Formats: C-alpha cells, structure tokens, sequence
C-alpha cells in the first residue's frame, strides 16, 4: 500500500 | 507513448493514498466504536450503510493503488 | 490478465492482504445485513433504508472482484 | 514460475460475479414490490426509494464492468 | 494473449447496459416529476442526494460500455 | 492515451453526447446544492445529509472525468 | 486527421481535477468543523457523519483514480 | 450507448 512509480 | 507522468509527482500521489488509508483506519475503528456502545431497524441500517461505505473505500483505495502504480 | 506489473512485489503481497481482510468484513457484514432482514421491521422508509444497504453490499462485493482483478492484472 | 491469473482463479471470481447478478436480480425485484406498495406521503420516503433504485443500477453497472476488467 | 470474450456474450452485455440506460431514464423521469411536485432542508439534501446517485449511475454506464467495447 | 478504439464511431459521438448532457445536469445541481448550502439550515442530521449531498457531487464529478478519460482513450 | 487527447485537453482535464481537489479539502474541512460541533444524543446522528466521512475518502480516491486514468 | 465487439 505504500510505493514508487515512474 | 502512454504513460507521461514525473516520478516526484506519482511519489506524492502515493503518499496521500497512504493518508487517506490511515484516515480509513480511524473511521473503521470510530465505527467499530459507535456501533459497539449500540432496537431500530432503520439505525441499524445506517449503521449497515456506514460500514458498507467504509469497505467500499477500502477497495477504491486499493484500486486507486494498483490503477497508481501501473501508470 | 498480461503481465508487466511495475510496482513494488511488498505493496502486491500486501494489497491481497487487505483485501482478503475486506472479503472477510464484507462476509461478515452480509451476515449481520441478513439477519436484520428477517429479524424485524411496515414502514417505506424502513424498506427503503435496508434496501440501500443490501444495494451497498452488492456495490462492495462488485468493488472488491475489481480490485483483484486490476491488482493481478497490474 | 508464476503467471497473472490461473484460468480457475478468473473462473472462480466469475463463479463470485455471478452469485452477485442473480442475488442483484433478486434484489431489483424485491425493491419492484416495495415500488408497488409504497406510499404517496411524504417526498422523503420518494427520495429514499429512488436513492435505492438508482443504487442497484448503480451496482448493475459495477457489476458488468467487473466482467469487462475481469475478462480482459 | 489479453482478452478472450465471446463475441455473443458481449453482444449481451451491451443489451443489458442497454436496458440499464433505459431504466435510468425512467428513474430521471420519475425524480424529475416527483421533485417537481415539491421547505425543508433535509427532503432538499435527500432530493439532491438521489439526484446525484442518478448522476453517478450515468457516468458508470458510459464506463461500462467503453471498458466493454475495448475488451 | 494510446489509440486502438474497437467500438463503434457513432456510440463514441453518443456517448460524448450523453457525457456532455451529465455535465450540465451536474453543474445545474452543484448550483442547487450551493443554494440549499446558504439559504437555510441548526441540526446535526440536516448537516450530515447537506455534506452528503456535497460529496456525492465530488464522487459524480470524478466519475465524470474518469468516464472523459476512459472515452477518449478507449 | 486526429488525435486521441489533445495536450490541452488533457490539461484541462487536469485543470477540472485541481478545482475539484481544492474543493475536497474544503468539504474535508467543513466535515472537521462539524465533527467537533457534533452531538452525541442519536446513534442514527453518528451513523450521517460517519456516512459523509466515508464518502469524502470514497471522492478522494475517485479524484486519485481519475488523475491515474487521465495520466495514462 | 449501442454496439457489439470481439
């Protein structure tokens, strides 16, 4: 529930 | 080229789906509370429809998630 | 659904978690809609007012399918 | 080695989606017979009747678009 | 291999979020009449309420039928 | 988005139709709900319902550029 | 010719989104304001407030689902 | 509102 992206 | 987004920006788009969860939390366990201290049917069918919005928030927020982070 | 899913595996092992403890909830809450079906209570507001939570829960029900399938899909 | 969704697993949240259109069916129809007996006396009680009835069209639409995501 | 539908069966699913707008309608008929017979702010909020679910109904029609008709 | 739509032209210029037509239908509504906000009710109840309604407006908005969105990209 | 979304559609979109985040947090806040002004006298009270609170987490992450889809 | 696809 908890992250990054790119 | 579908995806377009700046990796600082979804990192913050994380964070307040992360607030809004610790917020659910708060209102599950006020809900939790309140229903607990409680002969009506209609009281207890809002008390039905509170707890179905609260897990109908779950699941938009682990939508909002996984729609997030496949971005 | 295909594959590429580009977000932490930790996240996806937990997001199941959730909403595996969201199908229970929504059992149990089906449950207690149920039995207050055939519990008691002539009134259109009464009828009407449990109707919008039976309605809720298929809405919680139909919002959970969604989101494993976008989870496992994602 | 893994793979996104076992062929059973799209078939068991298919078994799911469908309990949930008969039981919705069943539900329409129940709100059908609060329709016919309802009462003319106050706008409130109207409005509760339509919030439910938009309700379960609210839920028909989730529900095929749950096969839609499903099925893709 | 993304998806894999039978072209009957999403026929019938149009069918059905078919039937779903005409029943829609109705309703908007139904609260545009009943709405229109009608000083309190409670059967106001109420009356906006359903207006807005019957609003809300519109917008997931047309996302049914374009996550049908890509799928 | 990406291109690749695989319905038909004429539900596409429809649909954009019937969105248009919510949108007004919303803005007519938010300037309803703004109105009952200022010109009248002292009740914990009444306040509740009023912030109801002015989250559902919320909710259908949203939906409203999520259905935009899904249109033009599907 | 065409194109999917024009770069400035797709802003404008985004434009329609802010204005409905900024409206958010006031809602948000207003709901705050009403929580500590609250009475404790009714469960049915309680249940309303609840049901707004949820349904201003349910608008908040519709707006996130919507900015997700539309930056896409 | 009205189509058919596969």
């Amino acid at each position: 529930a908890a992250l990054a992206a790119a | 080229r579908g995806s377009h987004m700046t990796e600082d920006e979804i990192r913050k788009l994380r964070k307040l789906l992360e607030e809004a969860e610790k917020k659910l939390y708060k209102l599950e366990d006020k809900t939790r509370r309140s229903e607990e201290i409680s002969d009506d049917p209609k009281a207890q069918s809002l008390q039905l429809i509170a707890e179905s919005l609260m897990l109908i928030a779950e699941s938009l927020l682990i939508i909002a998630i996984s729609l997030l982070l496949s971005s």
